[PDB]
RNA sequence: GGAUUUUUGGAGCAGGGAGAUGGAAUAGGAGCUUGCUCCGUCCACUCCACGCAUCGACCUGGUAUUGCAGUACCUCCAGGAACGGUGC
């Protein structure tokens, strides 16, 4: 057993693929996900199905989008 | 009368288990998520290990590893194994 | 009220909108990125917890297909927006 | 404040979640502000799918209507009280 | 605090929404409560692919908003 | 605090109703059981699933979160929640 | 009842504010302010604060 | 007799029979047609039962009129602009009425939408031919005195009188 | 703060209606005041006719929107 | 009091292929207006795979019922698809 906040705190700065509710799957360090689950990241480049495109980094999503998130 | 078997009852002996399941997602029945649990809390935000995205039609799957999917976006599971 | 909004700050600073955080410190111009794929781009004046954030400078672009899809382009240089129509807040863009 | 206890009591056009217009005479507001609409009616777009054929809209009636909170879009006055 | 109390600094106020259902209207809305509920009025509303159609007593949802423009004379500091 | 919504849709379950659901899903029957929290049980029900193959079934669990509307009883117009 | 707006009185003020809104979400100028807005506004054929061989002749004629 | 708004907006204007927006005006006589658009967008019948309206005419810009009443009135003739006055028209109920000649139907076929019609107890009626010229010149009619239209009166209605 | 009736209708079968269109046949058997349904002996219906049987689904209410009956209980 | 039932949202989007088939008067580019060639938005006809099935209402003629009760909607056969959303 791992529960979601030691989990999402070991990969919160470990380069995660994160899915959103659209295609865009962020390959990056977290900085901090709380209990609000407010994503983001630094340095992380964008995927729409897997393809990095984007150089905008230190990105803060809302967890209203996140599908999937996983520490590559 | 009859008494409650939680669906985090359900979840925990699933993660006991280790067992691996697929699981069903929102507006899109298409794609399922092959994968075991590695943990909980109390909001049954999902989360997996050596999970991957399973198509129905296209018949592919994309590996992810201990990955942290949507809590809302859980609708039910399939033990396969 | 008063140790709560102290925390809130900490929070707002500390935590994950620290982009929006340095928005409003630094007075940057941040991506905030729809859910629903307009992308406005602008200052943070007034930001909160639930990614409610009023943008100064703000400038909506969308794909309209008429075809190729063209960036539908204006500025409404002061405007709000709340955090339930907002996928992302980043602070940075290349532009 | 309760902005539409005023303009409660006459037919006003509810709007949908997904683009419809019901004139309801509408009666009441929540917390959720679920909408419970007397002698209401709906109509939504009948779309050709084309354009040498045009769009119109076929009559629906529910006559008195409890709309779950997640329903409204807008909420403007169509009907004065009957 | 919020900025649900920003908005909450607008009666009297020329605005312009981007609501929901590709809506974008402009609009002296009638009063607006903590929940982002700013009934319109006057407002010359068009979703998408739309008419300029007008209601002079209509209610704006909230979470069925997307984007607001406040005025021009209008001091963001003062007004959050 | 307490809805006066909720007490148009007591006044409203018991007899023949007719609920209209998100995808289109709309159960014209007996809204039997329906709590505060609007998750409706309907009895002999016609159904449509917008399908316009609009089949009768027994006892649904029509949930209300996607409920877009409930046409009611039209004998209770006067009640007590507006009067 | 159709031909006085709130402020214009009938006859005492104008609706300057809309082409005004028009012209700001074409320029885009962080200080396209009320001395730019006026003075492109009152006078008649000078050399204009904008583009006319772009759309804002077009708006300028709405 | 003054034929105002006043009773127009305090006519009646809730369900009908066939559960649709019904608007009543009976008990007036009122021979003046006029000042009826205030029925605001929200209405698709207009009724005007004891009226003594010189001819049809008279009515507002309605895309959506679904019903009106223009029996027990004084209807001589009929007017031109009806169609793109009312092109949700179906039922112009104008039985009781006083139409006369078939001249009395030069408007009558230019409309796309009429169904169900009604011009009963006029001198138009025991006229021989007279439902031959009408099942000729309502194309889209289903509803006409009651019972339906028939193939053979329309192809009576189109072969006779070329 | 308040649990769901569908208390004589535990251990009885019910064919649901959750989003993606799906539906679940299956016992009543677990739930909670979040109506969290959760249906043993309960198998997935697709778009096509195509049905597997899923063991124990423990189905949020977070989408099923809809379930009939296939008894009185 | 932004986490599985309503108000901090899963919303956005795009209409299957083709024939020396065609319309843009006032509206597209280049070949520097007219003529003519090719080119990135639809509909009418026709070929496929009338985009595919269900059902509902209706138009057609035949056909069973003379009957009192508060309606999701009440005949049966057969054609056609003028209209709606449900699975791909």
């Amino acid at each position: 057993p791992l529960n979601p906040k030691p989990f999402l705190n070991g990969l919160t700065g470990k380069p995660v693929m994160v899915k959103l509710k659209w295609g865009m799957e962020y390959k990056g360090y977290l900085v901090s996900v709380d209990g609000y689950m407010n994503m983001q990241l630094a340095n992380t480049e964008e995927y729409i199905d897997g393809a990095l495109s984007g150089h905008l980094g230190e990105v803060l999503i809302r967890c209203n989008n996140v599908l999937y998130i996983r520490g590559v | 009368q009859k008494v409650m078997v939680q669906p985090i009852n359900l979840i925990f002996r699933y993660l006991q288990n280790r067992s691996r399941i697929q699981v069903w997602l929102y507006e899109q029945v298409n794609m399922r998520i092959e994968g075991c649990i590695i943990g909980f809390d109390e909001y049954m935000n999902l989360v997996l290990d050596d999970a991957e995205e399973i198509h129905s039609k296209t018949k592919s799957r994309k590996q992810l590893g201990r990955i942290m999917l949507k809590g809302d976006n859980i609708t039910l599971l399939q033990s396969v194994s | 009220p008063e140790e709560l909004q102290k925390r809130e700050e900490e929070e707002f600073n500390t935590g994950p909108l620290s982009v929006l955080t340095q928005s409003v410190k630094n007075n940057t111009q941040v991506l905030i990125n729809c859910r629903n794929n307009k992308k406005l781009l602008g200052r943070v004046k007034a930001f909160d917890r639930h990614c409610n954030m009023v943008l100064e400078n703000v400038k909506e672009m969308w794909t309209e297909v008429p075809s190729k899809p063209v960036n539908k382009d204006r500025y409404i240089s002061k405007m709000f927006l709340r955090g339930d129509s907002v996928i992302v807040v980043l602070r940075n863009p290349l532009i | 404040s309760s902005k539409m206890l005023q303009h409660i009591d006459y037919r006003m056009r509810c709007i949908l979640q997904d683009g419809r217009i019901f004139i309801g005479t509408f009666k009441a507001f929540d917390k959720h502000m679920n909408l419970i609409l007397c002698d209401c009616d709906e109509f939504r777009k009948i779309k050709p799918k084309n354009s040498k054929q045009a769009e119109r809209e076929e009559k629906r009636v529910l006559g008195l209507v409890l709309l779950r909170g997640e329903n409204l879009v807008s909420m403007t006055v169509e009907g004065p009280p009957p | 605090m919020k900025l649900v109390r920003f908005l909450m600094k607008l009666s009297h106020e020329t605005v312009t929404i981007e609501l929901k259902n590709g809506t974008q209207v402009h609009g002296t809305i009638t009063g607006v409560d903590v929940s982002m509920n700013t009934h319109l009025k006057a407002v010359k509303m068009t979703l998408k692919n739309r008419e300029p159609v007008q209601l002079e007593t209509l209610s704006i949802r909230g979470n069925n908003i997307r984007y607001f423009i406040l005025p021009d004379s209008l001091p963001l500091d003062t007004l959050l | 605090s307490i809805g006066v919504p909720i007490k148009v849709l007591h006044e409203a379950e018991g007899h023949i109703v007719t609920c209209e659901t998100n995808t289109g899903e709309v159960y014209r029957g007996k809204l039997i059981e329906a709590e505060d929290n609007m998750n409706c049980q309907m009895s002999n029900i016609t159904v449509t699933y917008r399908d316009g193959r609009v089949a009768q079934l027994e006892q649904v669990y029509i949930r209300g979160s996607k409920i877009r509307f409930l046409i009611l009883p039209d004998m209770l117009k006067n009640a007590p929640m507006l009067k | 009842l159709v031909e006085f707006t709130d402020e214009e009185g009938y006859g005492r003020y104008l609706d300057l504010h809309d082409c005004y809104l028009k012209y700001i979400n074409l320029k885009a100028s962080e200080k396209l302010d009320y001395i730019t807005y006026l003075s492109i506004f009152d006078q008649l054929f000078d050399i204009p604060k904008e583009r006319k061989n772009a759309e804002y002749k077009r708006y300028l004629e709405m | 007799v003054k034929l105002t708004a006043e009773l127009i907006e305090q006519a009646a204007q809730y369900t009908n029979a066939v559960r649709d927006r019904e608007l009543d005006l009976r008990g007036y006589k009122i021979p003046v047609i006029e000042n009826l658009g205030a029925t605001l967008d929200q209405f698709d019948a207009i009724d005007f039962s004891d009226n003594e309206i010189r001819k049809l005419d008279g009515f507002p810009l309605l895309r959506r009129l679904k019903t009106l009443l223009v029996n027990n009135n004084r209807i001589c003739r009929i007017g031109e602009g009806l169609d793109q006055a009312l092109p949700c028209l179906t039922e112009l109920i104008l039985t009781n009425n006083s139409l006369v000649e078939l001249g009395d139907l030069d408007p009558l076929a230019s409309l796309k939408s009429l169904t169900y019609l009604s011009i009963l107890r006029n001198p138009v009626t025991n006229k021989k031919h007279y439902r031959l010229y009408v099942i000729y010149k309502v194309p889209q009619v289903r509803v006409l005195d009651f019972q339906k239209v028939k193939l053979k009166e329309r192809q009576e209605a189109e072969k006779m009188f070329k | 703060a308040h649990p769901p009736e569908l208390k004589k209708f535990m251990d009885k079968k019910l064919s649901l209606k959750l989003n993606g269109g799906r539906h679940v046949q299956g016992i009543l058997r677990g739930f909670d005041p979040f109506m969290n349904l959760v249906i043993d002996e309960c198998v997935e219906m697709a778009t096509s006719g195509q049905q597997n049987n899923i063991g124990m689904v423990v189905i949020r209410g977070n989408s099923i929107i809809m379930l009939e009956a296939l008894e009185r209980v």
